[PDB]
């Protein structure tokens, strides 16, 4: 692609999340996801193989499904309220039909179908853009339309997800579809806590946003896609094993590492409203991808799998690629914990 | 056949090069530096000042005051006619029963 | 006498389709 | 606290920057220093604990706790230096660094005031244990074992956060000393029953309670020489620790949901003793016998005591020392046949006299002989059981059979008979393996000139 | 120095022995004025502990 | 030479050095300068001086 | 949940009020734990591109150093202020309803009864 | 870097350094061809830079000091052992055979790298179009196995697809016996041992394979052996080319931008040449990976990158 051009779609992905974050009508959140899938399209045709138009049109199909019901949810928003502020629906039948569609877009399940497929079509820059920068716009849909959310609708989402995005990831050998089933977990625990605490909600965002970056970009900077390509790191560079180590036991939840910030203080919102069942049952079925995340650590930090004899060619040569915020998004995933009262500048 | 692979090192004898090991480090002026550290601040300093310390502690939980405390409240009464222990731990003028 | 270090063997089982 | 927390953390740009050849020894002087440092926590009060600041405080249980946490290290540096001798330069100082960080995270586990903070940092103990497990251990079954020890913690650990959460929301805090002066009674319900068993079970697993010590005779086996003595000298305590603390706001309901698991004990010390009488594995024997020994101390705690927890709190202490003692004297032995087996390297005496003495006095010390805190650890709770049902005394007295019967067999197995003839590497003991057993024993029978220190809050 | 490494563990005790006593000026609420130990100060004297 | 190829990191980038320490003098001054008027500031609105 | 405190004035990051509030010190212990993130960021940054860890790059380490404790020093000023504000509306409202905030009779021991449950 | 999309966007495009010489031309040939000195005289009538054929220590020689590296350290692999024992137990053929392909893949993206940076054409010796044609000749002759075939074929998939052919194939006639002539005028004791039907079958695989696949994306100039020894008659044809075949054709500056960033980016060019099938010819376990690398870390110039190493004196490293 066209630097020019690939900047200029870029933006314009931004600029899609942007307007849907900024804007007070509802035609215009429709048009800033209008606007974002129509420029992040060619982010993932980048590479031009059967695999990419695949995963591309899977995306358009599931995201053009969930802009059609979303705009359906902002008609009978407009039947049954006469105006078009972004704020609670007026109708539990519009609301439905808006949780629904951003369970579309955010891919929870039982709508988390296209993730994994999508994700393992696409290179691993695009998925990064998907699996992080996609999330922000659906999410401020529903940090707004929270007063009208239906609880058993959005708990029924959040625990489907997280089960789902626990036993999906015990099958693979694949990072892209791990990191897939990674998000359908977390988006899982997100929106579990959304009508309770939405602070924590985008405490959980930051905390996965800052992970998942970590992971790809470590995955870009060895250039790897499977687990067993993810073993010879150590043999190649060893600083990347212990990165690797470090980031996905913070992703499993283990303290003290960051990511059992988010989880915990999920916890310590829903045992304030009286429900102990719900995130006990939750924070179980999060072992599941603590599992899989320890058979990653195990395949590349903790054990030294055998190499082949070319990598003597590649010990003569250091990474040039422009590994960005990777030792700030290393330290920011894992050593975070003793500031995690800093949550009160998401309120 | 099988793959590319180092044989099995034998296990190393630390007394062939080195008669007088202490079986810290093949280098021998580090193994007896290393022998000397472990015994001196192992041996001659925690286990001796140690011992030192915990057998004059001063009054560890003030066992011995209750000792002398006790010697004082017996021998005040004693004298005066009054039981060495009342079985009411707290004044029953001060507690307020539940009545029925 | 040293450490075990996972073979061809132990190796295949991670690299699937599925696990 | 923060005179203990920041010279654990100073270990970590003393052994990062020592010379190649001094990373040892530097260490072991610096963490001796530590442990030297770390008798001035015995400012201890009849009535009130030594309590620091608003985060740290130390009564008379966690004091020999700290005290023995503190002396491991020293220990586990001298064990662990002869097999990670030929180990590259890197990896030797992240195996180091992660002893000083499971360290720095045990004394802070044993002096948290708040019960969260003791989730944190209890929690935190998972990382190092398990690196050290998966990475250092010898064979294959170690990424296996490290999987049973992360998810039998974890999923007794994760409904105790909730738990801790749910106190923190009804009482306001979680701060122990508040609630000790703040505790309700736990009335009976079924919300109480499961409250109860989220309080109790992590730390039944982390004991290990019979029935639940599965992880044990594999992490405790496949794990390196110092991964065992910290896994069976401190982090088995951390269980015993919880329940000390955590019985506080579990009552009246404890004097009948104990009923179940001190019958799991009371069996289970019966049960896993008789596993040692039939173990080849000489490790694993050492890791049965733990889980019989940290039986009488789960039966201690749920019979809530004041016998009961002194015997309770110097079992404790003496089975860290004892079992790691013997951890050591199986890599005494593995490091010269390189095999766990027992019956392979028979007749010891006749060749290392010294090492013979030192399992004797190891094996003493595991059958409980007087005057040893191990038999007054022993008696206590014998004594405290007597009080709870007068037939116990059956099932403590055929235990105190049992356990002088593997602690001999192991000493007639290995030390006695006819030496095995084709076994020809028996070197004669190091001065290192020598000084690691009378670090060992020395302080353990030193302790039965004054056991008073060793016996807890209420003593 | 030529031995500058074997101060980092010592001086590290300090270092933390001293902001053990800064930390106790902190929790200097009750400072006598608890009913057991409250006193008169005797002349010479500001505080009672430090 | 050592070097048959000349590396891109043998010499120092001096651009880059002067902006690197440019910019965090730049910040610290800053930080020092907000943080003396945020003090100011606090004394003033509390009547504390 | 403080959503509509501050939406009057929408999109300040620190407010005018946040200026009678004391600011954290340079002190700080949160502050140096984040200029300890922006070192051992330092560390990591030199022991990717496989430099001396240490050594290399010491104008690199301090702008670590320097720009996570200017971005950390503003986000403890908006942490500090968020819980002012937390705790100056949670005064406010319950001095403003004084019928759902009872000043409760604390009952001395001697009168109150506690069923007493004995270990034998 | 030196060269990204900001080059590209500032103005740096390679069809502007992209004269008529900028040619790309690879000489190929049975193994005393005697090309050798041909391909540097075609670089010495055209002003084209003559790369060497690719040997072990082609990566020693762009790396470091320059200077080949010790055997363990690069290749693990012998030459005149396969000469000497080609169907030899430890698998030295084919991981000879998948070292030679790195080692000509490594040479192909510095050749690319110099014909996009600088616009002067690059003379190759059997470049990585032309290495299959010694691995067909080794499992004809039974010296690998077919496991060895299917693991070449999976590497050679994956990397030559991301290249353009070459501008020009120059081969050179010669046969057999005239090949073991050179070879036994040659001296070297190793070399000697080479089988007729080996070299009857790079030679079939050269014209039988090779050349037909290659008429089709580049041309082909094919020579005997005595007329190879005039320059000036092939350099003379060269000049008269004209080049309507291949993708060269079809190269715009955003696609020859793109080729130029993957080829001065060694790590991504030599990404898949280490794919993690576990062949026994080329798998190395995990004790002498690490034991090696270990040593490759302690060479001198090789512990850090290159500007970062004080003990051969690199200076300002603290403001580097
Ligand atoms: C506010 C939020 C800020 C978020 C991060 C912003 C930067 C990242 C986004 C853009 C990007 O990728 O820039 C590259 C990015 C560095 O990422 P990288 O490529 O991985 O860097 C590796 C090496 O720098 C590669 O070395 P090099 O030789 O190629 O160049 C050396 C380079 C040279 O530097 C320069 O040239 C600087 C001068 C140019 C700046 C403009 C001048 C005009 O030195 C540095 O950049 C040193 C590292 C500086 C720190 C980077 C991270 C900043 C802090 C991130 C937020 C931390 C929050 C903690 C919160 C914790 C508690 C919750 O930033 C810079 O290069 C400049 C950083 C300036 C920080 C200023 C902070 C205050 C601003 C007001
Ligand atoms: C500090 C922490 C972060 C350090 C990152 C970089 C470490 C590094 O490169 O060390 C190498 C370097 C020595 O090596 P070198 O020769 O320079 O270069 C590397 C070699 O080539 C090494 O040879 P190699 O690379 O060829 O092969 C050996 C291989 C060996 O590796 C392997 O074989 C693979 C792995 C083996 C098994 C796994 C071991 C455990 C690794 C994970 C750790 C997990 C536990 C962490 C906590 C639990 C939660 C996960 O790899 C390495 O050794 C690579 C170097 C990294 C080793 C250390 C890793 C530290 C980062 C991770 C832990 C800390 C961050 C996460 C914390 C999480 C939450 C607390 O060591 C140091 O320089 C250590 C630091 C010493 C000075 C400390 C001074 C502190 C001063 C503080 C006050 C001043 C600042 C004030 C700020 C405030 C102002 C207001
Ligand atoms: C505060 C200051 C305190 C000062 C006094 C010290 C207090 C006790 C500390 C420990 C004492 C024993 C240490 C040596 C044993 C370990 C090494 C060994 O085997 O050496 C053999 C070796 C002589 O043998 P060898 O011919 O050269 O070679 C050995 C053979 O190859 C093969 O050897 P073997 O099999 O022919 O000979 C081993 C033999 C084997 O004999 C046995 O195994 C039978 C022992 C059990 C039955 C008899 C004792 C029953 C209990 C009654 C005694 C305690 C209460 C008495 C009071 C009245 C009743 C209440 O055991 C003995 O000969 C040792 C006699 C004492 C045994 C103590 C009980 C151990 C049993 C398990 C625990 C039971 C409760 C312990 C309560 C401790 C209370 C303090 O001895 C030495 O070289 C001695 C080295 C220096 C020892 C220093 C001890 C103190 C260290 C503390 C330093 C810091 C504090 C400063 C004080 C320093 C004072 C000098
Ligand atoms: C503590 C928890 C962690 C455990 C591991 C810690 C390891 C690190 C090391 C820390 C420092 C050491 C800790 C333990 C110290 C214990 C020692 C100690 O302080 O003792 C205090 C006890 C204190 O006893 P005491 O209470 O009567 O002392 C009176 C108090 N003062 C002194 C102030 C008046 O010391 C003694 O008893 C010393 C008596 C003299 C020496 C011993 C004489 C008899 C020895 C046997 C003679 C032979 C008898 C027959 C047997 C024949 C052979 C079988
Ligand atoms: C080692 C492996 C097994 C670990 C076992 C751990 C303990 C076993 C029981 C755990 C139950 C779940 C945590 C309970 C937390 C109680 C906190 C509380 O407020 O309780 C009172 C509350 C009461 O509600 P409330 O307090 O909000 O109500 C107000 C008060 N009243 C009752 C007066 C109206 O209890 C509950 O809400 C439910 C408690 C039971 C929850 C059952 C769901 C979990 C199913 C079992 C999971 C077992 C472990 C899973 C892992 C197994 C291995 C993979
Ligand atoms: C309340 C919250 C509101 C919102 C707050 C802000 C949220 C920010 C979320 C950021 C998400 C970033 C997504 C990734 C960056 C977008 C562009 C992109 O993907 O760049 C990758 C780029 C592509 O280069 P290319 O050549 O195509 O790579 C393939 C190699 N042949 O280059 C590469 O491939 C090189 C490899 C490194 C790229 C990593 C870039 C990471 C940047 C993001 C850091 C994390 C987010 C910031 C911190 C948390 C903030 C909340
Ligand atoms: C397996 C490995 C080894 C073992 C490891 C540990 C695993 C077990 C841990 C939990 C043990 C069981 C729960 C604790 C037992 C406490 C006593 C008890 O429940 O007694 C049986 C009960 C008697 O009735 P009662 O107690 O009065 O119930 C009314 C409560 N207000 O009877 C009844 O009420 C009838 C039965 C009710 C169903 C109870 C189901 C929940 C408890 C089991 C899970
Ligand atoms: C890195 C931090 C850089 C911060 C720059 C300033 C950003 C800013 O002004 O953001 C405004 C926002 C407060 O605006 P507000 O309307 O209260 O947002 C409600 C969100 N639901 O303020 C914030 O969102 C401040 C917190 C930003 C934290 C980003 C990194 C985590
Ligand atoms: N399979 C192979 N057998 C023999 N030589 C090979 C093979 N693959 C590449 N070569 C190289 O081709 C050269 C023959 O051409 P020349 O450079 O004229 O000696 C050898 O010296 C090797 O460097």
């Amino acid at each position: 692609m066209n630097p020019i051009i690939l900047i200029i779609i870029l933006m314009t992905v931004m600029l899609g999340t942007i307007i849907v974050m900024i804007s007070t009508h509802w035609l215009l959140i429709w048009i800033g996801f209008e606007m974002n899938m129509l420029a992040i399209i060619p982010i993932m045709m980048k590479k031009h193989n059967p695999r990419a138009t695949e995963a591309s049109t899977k995306y358009f199909l599931t995201q053009s499904t969930a802009s059609m019901l979303l705009m359906m949810a902002i008609i009978i928003n407009l039947m049954f309220s006469g105006q078009w502020t972004v704020m609670k629906l007026f109708n539990p039948m519009a609301s439905m039909l808006m949780t629904m569609a951003l369970a579309m877009k955010l891919g929870m399940a039982p709508f988390h179908f296209w993730v994994p497929e999508v994700t393992q079509g696409i290179p691993l820059s695009s998925g990064l853009i998907l699996l992080t920068w996609q999330k922000l716009a659906p999410m401020s849909v529903l940090y707004q339309i929270l007063p009208s959310i239906n609880l058993d609708l959005i708990l029924t989402l959040s625990i489907l997800s997280i089960t789902i995005g626990g036993w999906g990831g015990l099958n693979q050998t694949q990072l892209r579809k791990i990191m897939a089933y990674s998000s359908i977990a977390h988006m899982g625990w997100m929106t579990a806590v959304l009508l309770y605490n939405p602070t924590m909600t985008l405490l959980n965002l930051i905390i996965y946003i800052i992970m998942t970056s970590t992971m790809f970009t470590l995955f870009m900077a060895n250039s790897t896609t499977t687990t067993l390509s993810l073993s010879h790191t150590w043999n190649k560079a060893p600083i990347m094993t212990i990165l690797v180590l470090i980031t996905l036991l913070s992703m499993g939840g283990l303290p003290p590492l960051s990511g059992f910030m988010p989880k915990w203080m999920i916890i310590q919102e829903m045992t304030k409203n009286d429900s102990i069942i719900l995130p006990t049952l939750m924070a179980i079925t999060a072992l599941l991808n603590l599992y899989f995340y320890m058979r990653l650590t195990y395949s590349t930090a903790l054990t030294m799998f055998p190499s082949t004899n070319n990598m003597k060619m590649k010990w003569q040569f250091p990474t040039t690629k422009r590994m960005t915020l990777l030792p700030t998004m290393t330290v920011l995933s894992t050593m975070l914990l003793p500031l995690t009262p800093i949550l009160s500048i998401l309120e | 056949l099988r793959w590319q692979e180092d044989p099995e090192p034998e296990d190393e004898n630390l007394y062939e090069k080195n008669p007088d090991s202490h079986g810290y480090d093949k280098d021998p002026a580090v193994d007896v530096w290393n022998m000397r550290v472990v015994f001196f601040f192992g041996f001659s300093i925690v286990l001796v000042l140690g011992s030192t310390f915990v057998a004059y502690l001063p009054d560890y939980r003030m066992q011995e005051w209750a000792r002398r405390e006790a010697e004082r409240l017996v021998k005040y009464r004693e004298a005066h006619g009054l039981p060495l222990m009342e079985s009411n731990c707290f004044d029953p003028s001060k507690i307020q029963l539940p009545e029925d | 006498a040293r450490q075990w270090q996972p073979d061809v063997e132990w190796a295949e089982q991670y690299g699937g389709a599925v696990m | 606290m923060l005179k203990y927390i920041i010279p654990t953390m100073m270990l970590m740009p003393l052994t990062w920057l020592s010379k190649n050849s001094m990373i040892w020894i530097n260490t072991t002087l610096h963490s001796l220093l530590i442990s030297l440092t770390s008798l001035l926590l015995l400012n201890q009060f009849g009535d009130n604990s030594l309590n620091f600041s608003l985060t740290f405080f130390s009564d008379s249980l966690s004091t020999p706790l700290l005290i023995l946490t503190m002396w491991l290290l020293p220990l586990m540096l001298m064990a662990s230096q002869h097999h990670l001798s030929k180990e590259n330069l890197a990896r030797k100082k992240l195996f180091i660094s992660m002893l000083i960080l499971l360290q720095l995270f045990l004394i802070m586990t044993f002096t948290a005031t708040e019960l969260i903070f003791f989730y944190i940092m209890f929690e935190a103990t998972l990382v190092p244990t398990l690196i050290i497990i998966t990475r250092w251990g010898n064979q294959t079954e170690r990424l296996n074992a490290g999987l049973y020890f992360l998810f039998y913690t974890l999923a007794g650990s994760l409904p105790l956060l909730v738990a801790l959460i749910y106190i923190q929301n009804t009482m306001g805090s979680l701060n122990f000393l508040i609630l000790q002066y703040w505790v309700q009674p736990m009335p009976n319900s079924w919300s109480n029953t499961f409250m109860w068993l989220a309080c109790m079970m992590a730390f039944m697993v982390k004991m290990p309670l019979y029935g639940l010590h599965l992880w044990l005779p594999k992490a405790h086996v496949e794990a390196p020489i110092a991964g065992s003595m910290v896994l069976a000298a401190i982090l088995l305590k951390l269980g015993g620790y919880g329940m000390m603390r955590i019985t506080l706001l579990l009552n009246p309901i404890t004097d009948f949901m104990a009923y179940p698991f001190i019958m799991l004990s009371l069996w289970g010390m019966i049960m896993t003793s008789s596993i040692c009488l039939r173990q080849t594995d000489l490790k694993s024997l050492i890791a049965y016998s733990s889980v019989s020994h940290m039986a009488l101390v789960i039966v201690a705690i749920l019979i809530q005591t004041p016998w009961s927890y002194m015997g309770a709190t110097a079992l404790m202490i003496a089975h860290g020392l004892t079992s790691s003692m013997l951890f050591c004297l199986a890599n005494s032995n593995y490091e010269r046949v390189h095999s766990r087996t027992m019956i392979l390297a028979r007749g010891l005496q006749t060749l290392l006299p010294l090492m013979a003495a030192w399992w004797l006095l190891a094996s003493l010390t595991n059958l409980a002989l007087p005057p040893s805190i191990n038999l007054i650890g022993e008696l206590f709770v014998v004594m405290s059981t007597f009080s709870w049902s007068n037939i116990t005394i059956i099932l403590m007295g055929l235990n105190m059979v049992i356990t002088a019967l593997y602690s001999l067999y192991m000493l007639i197995t290995t030390q006695r008979g006819k030496h095995t003839h084709h076994i020809n590497n028996i070197l004669p003991s190091f001065t290192r393996e020598n000084a690691l057993m009378s670090l060992h024993m020395l302080p353990l029978l030193l302790l039965s000139l004054n056991p008073k220190i060793i016996l807890g809050p209420l003593y | 120095r030529d031995h500058w490494i074997h101060v980092l563990v010592p001086v590290g005790f300090v270092f933390g022995y001293y902001l053990d006593r800064k930390n106790d000026e902190k929790l200097a609420a009750f400072r006598n004025k608890s009913l057991l130990y409250k006193r008169e100060l005797k002349p010479q004297e500001e505080v009672t502990w430090k | 030479k050592f070097y048959i190829q000349e590396p891109p990191h043998g010499s120092p980038n001096w651009l880059k050095v002067g902006l690197t320490l440019g910019t965090s003098a730049f910040l610290w001054i800053y930080l020092i300068k907000q943080h003396n008027e945020d003090v100011l500031e606090y004394k003033r609105r509390n009547g504390l001086e | 949940m403080m959503t509509g405190r501050q939406a009057r004035a929408p999109l300040q990051f620190l407010p005018d009020e946040a200026r009678s509030l004391p600011p954290p010190k340079l002190t700080d212990p949160r502050l140096a734990y984040i200029g300890f993130l922006g070192y051992c960021s330092g560390l990591i940054d030199n022991a990717i591109r496989r430099r001396p860890v240490l050594s290399a790059g010491l104008h690199r380490q301090f702008l670590y150093i320097t720009s996570f404790v200017f971005v950390g020093y503003y986000l403890l000023k908006r942490q500090d202020y968020m819980y002012a504000v937390r705790d100056h509306d949670m005064f406010s409202y319950i001095k403003s309803h004084p019928e759902d905030f009872p000043e409760k009779d604390k009952k001395t021991y001697r009168e109150v009864f506690e069923e007493f449950h004995p270990v034998r | 870097l030196q060269y990204g999309p900001l080059a590209y966007i500032l103005g740096e495009k390679t069809t502007k350094k992209m004269t008529e010489n900028s040619k790309l031309i690879t000489v190929d040939g049975n193994i005393c061809s005697g090309k050798s000195k041909l391909a540097k005289e075609v670089a010495e009538k055209l002003g084209l830079k003559h790369f060497p054929e690719a040997g072990i220590h082609y990566a020693d020689s762009t790396t470091g000091d320059g200077k080949p590296l010790p055997v363990r350290f690069s290749g693990n692999c012998s030459l005149e052992k396969f000469y000497d024992d080609p169907k030899s137990n430890d698998g030295n053929s084919y991981r000879l055979q998948a070292w030679l392909y790195a080692s000509r893949l490594l040479q192909y993206a510095d050749a690319l790298e110099h014909l996009l940076s600088t616009g002067q054409g690059v003379v190759l010796e059997r470049s990585i179009y032309s290495d299959f044609v010694f691995l067909e000749a080794m499992y004809r002759q039974g010296f690998i196995r077919k496991q060895c075939v299917d693991h070449y074929n999976q590497v050679k998939k994956v990397t030559v697809c991301e290249y353009l052919p070459p501008h020009v194939v120059i081969y050179v006639d010669v046969p057999v016996s005239e090949v073991q002539s050179r070879i036994q005028k040659k001296g070297n004791p190793h070399e000697m041992k080479i089988t007729s039907a080996y070299l009857q079958d790079i030679e079939n695989v050269y014209k039988g394979t090779f050349l037909p696949e290659m008429s089709e994306k580049c041309e082909v100039l094919q020579y005997s052996a005595w007329e190879a020894e005039d320059a000036e008659k092939v350099v003379e044809d060269i000049q008269y080319l004209k080049y309507d075949k291949g993708p060269w054709l079809d190269q715009d500056d955003r696609k020859l931008h793109n080729l130029r960033m993957l080829v001065q980016d060694k790590l991504e060019v030599l990404n898949y040449t280490s794919i993690p099938v576990f062949l026994p010819e080329v798998t190395i376990g995990a004790h002498q990976s690490d034991r090696v690398f270990q040593e490759f870390t302690e060479l001198p110039g090789r512990k850090y990158r290159a500007g970062y190493n004080e003990d051969v004196g690199d200076k300002w490293i603290w403001l580097k």
